[PDB]
């Protein structure tokens, strides 16, 4: 979820 | 004096000291990137390693957790190491993380190995933190010296002719291992092609062998892709990283592939490190999130 480039 | 630079880096790591400036001067950082780059270029794009060896996944600048890995799994050179990439970005100590790994590479060139991850390139570091960390804590010239070093990192490793190690995964155009050997270095990472796939792709339980990857680039490959790849090259296991997994490591497709992720509490996942014995037995050591 940190941004899908990837939680 | 590579020994003193390691002691300085590990001093800051043992104490947890957190400072804007790196414990190494920019002139020392420059010499480290120069020696490592030369060592990387003198070794193949596809490494062939013999066991025993321990395999480490994504670290992503979590320097304290790199210290925990070495403290628990053993410091070089009594433990032989293969890192699968993704050393920088996200973590607030990407500089200490990559600097310690490069120093160990300089000191133990034949017992310590670092593969390239998809974050070890110019464009990804500009988006995900390591560019800004170099600009704030060092300078842009130092960041360029790291990218020059990244562009020489090897792409994959084969352990005892049976374990294929890569950061991301497989590719529809991985038709021979020499295609990995013949990857010219130094090189940037293109938006497409075999090199991009090896650093960006992920496994999945999909209906089709190849599908576009939700990350926005490269592919996701199915169990069929793994089976065909292991059969064609006579490998027993694909060992890769790239993907965060809750229990630190996760086998896939009847234990024909394993993901090793070594950055605890990345988003509250465990961290894991895979050991390969002389008889090619695979065990794991865990790193708790907190
Ligand atoms: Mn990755
Ligand atoms: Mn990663």
């Amino acid at each position: 979820x940190l941004x899908r480039x990837x939680x | 004096d590579i020994d003193s630079l390691i002691d300085k880096l590990l001093n800051a790591g043992f104490s947890g000291k957190r400072t804007k400036n790196v414990c190494l001067k920019n002139t020392e950082i420059e010499l480290i990137c120069a020696s490592a780059r030369e060592i990387f270029l003198s070794q193949p794009s596809l490494l062939e390693l013999a066991p025993p060896v321990k395999v480490v996944g994504d670290v992503h600048g979590q320097y304290h957790d790199l210290i925990r890995i070495f403290s628990k799994c053993g410091f070089p050179p009594k433990t032989n190491y293969l890192f699968l990439g993704d050393y920088v970005n996200r973590g607030k100590q990407s500089l200490e993380t990559i600097l310690l790994l490069l120093c160990y590479k300089i000191k133990y060139p034949e017992n310590f190995f670092l593969l390239r991850g998809n974050h070890e390139c110019a464009n990804v570091t500009r988006v995900y933190g390591f560019y800004d960390e170099c600009k704030r804590r060092c300078n842009i010239k130092t960041w360029k010296l790291f990218i020059d070093t990244f562009n020489t990192l090897p792409i994959a490793a084969i352990v005892a002719g049976k374990i294929f190690c890569v950061h991301g995964g497989l590719s529809p155009v991985l038709n021979s291992m020499d295609e990995i050997r013949n990857i010219a270095r130094p090189t940037d990472v293109p938006d497409f092609g075999l090199l991009n796939d090896l650093l960006w792709s992920d496994p999945a339980d999909t209906i089709n062998e190849w599908e576009d990857n939700e990350r926005g680039v490269s592919y996701v490959f199915s169990k069929v892709a793994i089976n065909k790849f292991l059969s064609k090259f006579n490998f027993d296991l694909v060992c890769r990283a790239h993907m965060v997994v809750e229990d630190g490591y996760e086998f896939f497709n009847d234990r024909t592939l394993v993901t090793v992720f070594s950055a605890p509490n990345y988003c509250d996942n465990w961290g894991a490190v895979m050991g390969v014995s002389e008889d090619l037995l695979c065990s794991f050591e865990l790193l708790d999130p907190l």
